[PDB]
């Protein structure tokens, strides 16, 4: 496996998942066998006995690392090399051990975290571990960054003394618990006094790239261990090789043969889908309020909006909306005319019944319409509450497209678990570009397994988990089946506004058998299977077709005064024209109009002045 | 326990530990949730 | 204080302007007091017991250095530092030095180039000039660079022994001139394997940065003598900081305080007034391939190509212009519709004559009414001849601004040199912006010393030649005055058809005394001294103003009725609307025009129902 | 003077002379001529 196998890494940080053996099993899965932890790493509530033998492969971390309030041996965390800090603990720390012990002080006796180096960002706090041994003889000063060495915590009293000491042939006896290569390897205090960063020797002409983040097998770029920043399959870059270079000899910008896009930290060739591009070369999620996403095939950045410009609006999760978590009763009114929005969207049962930690009210009920203008979803879309006296999603039958970008869980896009809704209402989904869909737990919910969700789906990976819905059977044999005026498959109920696509015309949304084309009021033509009503003053033709297209001309016998290519109710009487004159007709018996004698300015009826009185 | 403040901070029928050492409130999350006050629902693994 | 005194450099590869003395005055009238020359640098014909003392600030050399066929003895260029040869002498060298020698075996003897560390780009030659001394041991290989080992090709025939020998005090008797001071000081092949080039002395710690070019003083950046990249103003970088930069947290794009335009190998807080600004900030002559301009702000931005966007043309010299010095009749065709020419333009006599050379043809004076839809010139205006029979410039009609983008000897824009025409033919020339204007060597044309520049020149500083053009004594009398009815300022001709804006005001293409208001036949308004009639609707006011713009908004009273914000005729019946749905208004007390009830199909002389009768 | 193959090389009323060291061609701009071949009239000192 050249690429590292990332996991998600959780974000509790004070909770319990069940019971003991279930918060174990929960944790080893999500933790076993991952390479690189994109998010944070709790080993909070372990007991004895246990087995975390599957810590053995973290060697990333991207956040805080939470070690507390597990009684049990040691944590072969032995091969963590890099604690990028991206998110500290309580604001502060990015490596917090707190309180490992129980009532009778027989807690987190070892922890060989040899192969840690370096924590990119935030302090370390070790307090109160009773029996905790050799990771008070570490250097706190060579690890953690050279800012926050104001914010340290260091605090432990191994009063019940038990662990021995162990080789003495590294450092100042600097060792992570116990035999010889179970201690301290240090590459930032012996460096010499014109090393750049960090090293592999003491000698001057053993300093490591400015780019490594933790040693460096040689003196090259390519040689380091752990980026410190954008990487590139190779050589540890600083930034992207931009497109397009400068060559000050002519004023202009000439492209680079290496140029690459920076998706997040990476250097790739070409942006995925669903990521808005940029002329700097930046995969992003979107740009500034100074701009809207305008579709380029596939390669769709985003150009400067002229005059008005269209209503982004921003999710729940991204900006203000921090200490929110779902749609509260107080920011609800933030999505009035937000057409697309920019983020994610929350439902969860707290926002209709009531959070008294948070003081908002309840959410009324109804007000959920105020979300119908809304067409396009940039992450995921998570419902987890509609109320009951509603039988279908009656706030998003407009929205049309779920681009995921931030999805839930690294996972599925679109979740709809835990409802009592007979139809879905999600009549205009054309297309979620990437991601995945669950929709289950939802006792009395049909129509979700007819829909061809393969053609939904805009990259090639994804994949559906559709089950605990109501049963086929109970379906099938209750009437409350697929329409029969509607396609073979692809109908999202009973009611004929929602099938997707139709066998025969349909006026406009509704999939019908037959349209005005012979008899009704309002007559209609069919044009590649979607036949479009057409003008009442044409003349019904009881025999054939009555019109031939939309426009004037296209009546088969115009009921009324034709005028070339135009026909209208009746020929234009004064109509003020162009070239600043004025357009004169009148009316005869053959109902056909003419213009007028310019002679007088009323209008004539016939040849000349005769008619009109001069 | 946790005091009368922290009533309903626990969603989705969750009971409210009291952690004295850190004096850190905490949730015992059902099995099936997951989140800091048990807010959202682990779908990777059931529905 | 921290520019230094640039000058251009000359071009003339081996001529000779003039005689021995006043060749000298073209040396000394452009070297004195350079500290860095832009161009190149050739010592060529200077003559025995001549002074060069102004070469004693020259520390710098963006192109290539020719001291060649000379008799001098000492050219002190002790203090020249790096030679950047952008251009290549022969397209193979960047130093040549030959034939420095008169008929009877002497010449040239010292050359303390002592200085000279680093030839960035290019080689170097000596040949044929056996009177040069001591600088035949000097080892090459720590100035040139390393690929350019093979095309160095040298040759010393130092044999006369009429030099003192070199100062045993030196590194390997490797001296440049004599004493202990002009001797080679080493910084490439001296010190420690792991340098990254240049290093002032031998100590591991000795190591300069990457970025200086000719030694350094220590391992900053800050600290380097000459650079090989960018300067911003402090330091050398290798590429100016970007203005925006990314974030792998948020992948979006965050504002760099410390942003500098990239303006030709040095960064700037912000592009000339003149230059088109890229996207990312970074000043050029002019984006091609597909692209527009956009006077927004001032900031010249350029957008985008879409549909029809015409083709651009390029100045003489650059592109496919290499050969060709002028427009000759063999590239005329090219310019057959470009109308606005991305560069300059060369009109040189030996179009009009044609040169057995180049084989082009002559080149037929009608041939010039091609560039009669030239509208924008961006780079400078060389005009150096003009057929005798044509009384002005007849092709150039407007031109309307010149940019000056490039300059004609960095200095000149617009050149109106020795010319037989009786007019000038330029008669808009609303906003040149950079550059000099030299018009002078024409006896024949008046009406020159009234156009006021400082009115057209944006740019502050610059300023007008006008000197020995059919001197303004005398051209009222022989009746060359121009019209004597504009408001004197402009009058490129003898017309009233072109005056620099207008006696007064305009109608059009005609000036006049004053604008139709309060009075007059059509009502009309002012903006920029030009009279535009008021829309039709708008009420003749005896009393004040009529209106203050073109369309009926502006209006102060209609003279029918008035539908909304506009003045209209008569109230709309049979305008398109929203759902197909017709449009029907009424003209009620103060003649406002009010819509139907939805109801009334044909129209309504009243409010509802009760308006629409039977 | 260089032969009868670059009449018409030096513009602006210039002589053609052959270095015989180089192995060249050259011209000898008269005063006020800038170039290669004495093509441009020097705009910052005269007219």
């Amino acid at each position: 496996l050249e690429e590292k196998k990332v996991c998600q890494g959780t974000s509790n940080k004070l909770t319990q998942l069940g019971t003991f053996e279930d918060h174990f099993l929960s944790l080893q899965r999500m933790f076993n066998n991952c390479e690189v932890v994109l998010g944070n790493l709790e080993i909070t509530y372990v007991q004895r006995n246990y087995d975390l033998s599957f810590l053995k492969t973290i060697q990333e971390v991207a956040g805080y690392v939470l070690i507390a309030l597990n009684t049990v041996e040691r944590i072969p965390l032995e091969n963590l090399q890099i604690i990028r800090g991206n998110m500290y603990y309580e604001n502060s720390y990015a490596l917090a051990v707190l309180s490992n012990y129980d009532a009778n002080k027989t807690g987190l006796k070892e922890l060989p975290m040899r192969n840690l180096q370096e924590i990119l960002h935030g302090a370390v706090r070790f307090s109160n571990n009773p029996a905790l041994c050799n990771v008070e003889s570490i250097q706190w000063r060579d690890i953690v960054s050279s800012d926050f060495l104001s914010n340290m915590s260091m605090d432990f009293q191994n009063h019940l003394g038990s662990c021995q000491k162990c080789d003495p042939s590294c450092p100042n006896g600097s060792c992570w618990g116990a035999g010889e290569e179970n201690c301290q390897k240090l590459t930032k205090i012996i460096c010499a006094q014109q090393c750049s960063g960090r090293c592999r020797g003491k000698s001057p002409s053993d300093c490591c790239h400015n780019q490594c983040a933790a040693g460096c097998t040689g003196p090259r770029e390519s040689d380091c261990l752990v980026c410190r920043k954008f990487r590139n399959e190779a050589t540890c870059k600083d930034t992207c090789p931009p497109l397009m270079l400068y060559n000050p000899t002519t004023y202009q910008m000439d492209v680079n043969p290496e140029g690459k896009y920076s998706f997040g930290a990476t250097c790739v060739k070409k942006c995925p889908r669903n990521y808005v591009v940029t002329d700097h070369g930046s995969c992003v999620r979107a740009c500034g309020a100074d701009s809207y996403e305008m579709e380029e095939d596939g390669v769709r950045k985003c150009k400067k909006c002229e005059g008005p410009c269209r209503k982004v609006c921003n999710g729940i999760g991204i900006g203000e909306f921090k200490d929110s978590l779902s749609i509260n009763a107080t920011n609800i009114k933030h999505f009035k005319n937000c057409t697309s929005i920019s983020g994610d969207l929350h439902i969860l049962p707290v926002a209709f019944r009531g959070d008294s930690f948070t003081h908002t009210p309840p959410l009324d009920p109804q007000e959920l319409d105020i979300l119908k203008t809304v067409k396009e979803i940039t992450g995921f879309l998570l419902i987890q509450a509609w109320p009951e006296n509603r039988t279908d999603l009656h706030a998003f039958e407009n929205l049309e497209i779920i681009r995921g970008r931030t999805k839930q869980h690294g996972q599925f896009s679109l979740a709809v678990v835990s409802l009592n809704i007979t139809s879905l209402g999600l009549r205009s989904l054309k297309e979620i570009s990437d991601g995945d869909v669950i929709i289950s737990g939802n006792k009395n919910l049909c129509y979700a397994n007819t829909i061809n969700w393969k053609k939904l789906f805009g990259t090639s990976g994804q994949k559906t988990k559709i089950i605990s819905n109501r049963g086929e059977n109970s379906c099938k044999a209750t009437g409350q089946v697929c329409h029969a005026l509607c396609s073979p498959e692809g109908c999202w109920g009973p009611e004929p506004r929602d099938c997707v696509s139709c066998r025969n015309v349909s006026r406009g949304r509704e999939c019908v058998d037959k349209c005005n084309l012979l008899e009704g009021e309002p007559r209609e033509f069919v044009e590649n299977s979607e036949c479009i009503q057409c003008h009442p003053e044409c003349l019904p033709q009881a025999m054939n077709i009555t019109c031939t297209g939309r426009g004037p001309d296209n009546c088969i016998q115009c009921a009324h005064y034709i005028d070339g290519p135009h026909c209208v109710k009746t020929c234009p009487a004064g109509v003020m024209g162009e070239n600043n004159t004025l357009v004169w007709k009148y009316a005869d018996a053959g109902h056909v109009c003419h213009l007028c004698h310019p002679n007088c300015t009323y209008g004539c009826t016939g040849p000349g002045l005769e008619g009109c009185p001069t | 326990e946790c005091p009368l403040s922290h009533d309903g901070y626990c969603l989705h029928d969750g009971v409210c530990m009291y952690i004295e050492a850190l004096d850190k409130y905490a949730c015992n999350c059902v099995v099936g949730y997951i989140g800091e006050r048990c807010q959202y629902r682990d779908l990777k693994w059931w529905e």
